[PDB]
């Protein structure tokens, strides 16, 4: 799902679900269906931009000691 | 088996079946447990168990390929990877492979 992405119970839902209304209509249905995902542009970049802004947390940490080092050069 | 073998008009050719290792790509674009766009391939040789021939040729058809591995590649990749974030899949690929 949009977040919760449990494809584990997605599949076992939809498979249950599909083969009693398929049984509805005499068809037997009983698959591995392949469950996409697309999501928006904005719910993909708010869910990239998580990880991006992480990775920028440690890059400011390895700025930080850069910059110590720089002033012990200066000193 | 292979060879050469002779056959009866009235029982008519046998179904002939690509027997042997055969390459198939899987290129996949998913998630993971941390939402996370993953670009994966997956990369499978393919037999068919001879055995299961005459049954596969009922129920599959005489083309074992296209019709039943596309959804089970597909969604196997898809529900694996999803159990794993984004960094597991190479920190933790043995496992993902597995």
């Amino acid at each position: 799902s949009q977040l919760i992405t449990q494809r584990a119970q997605v599949s076992l839902l939809i498979r249950r679900e599909l083969t009693e209304r398929a049984k509805d209509f005499s068809l037997i249905l009983d698959d591995v269906a392949i469950t996409e995902l697309s999501f928006s542009r904005e719910y993909t970049a708010a869910v990239e931009a998580k990880q991006v802004a992480q990775q920028e947390a440690q890059r400011a940490q390895f700025l930080v000691e850069k910059a110590k080092q720089e002033q012990r050069q200066k000193i | 088996g292979e060879g050469t073998h002779f056959l009866i008009p009235w029982v008519q050719k046998p179904i002939i079946f690509d027997c042997r290792s055969r390459p198939r790509n899987v290129p996949v674009i998913t998630g993971s447990k941390d939402l996370q766009n993953v670009n994966i391939t997956l990369r499978i040789l393919f037999r068919p168990v001879a055995s299961q021939l005459p049954r596969i040729f009922t129920s599959i058809g005489e083309d074992y390929d296209e019709r039943v591995l596309p959804s089970i590649t597909t969604e196997i990749l898809k529900s694996v990877v999803a159990r794993f974030d984004a960094g597991e899949l190479i920190t933790q690929r043995e496992l993902v492979s597995r």
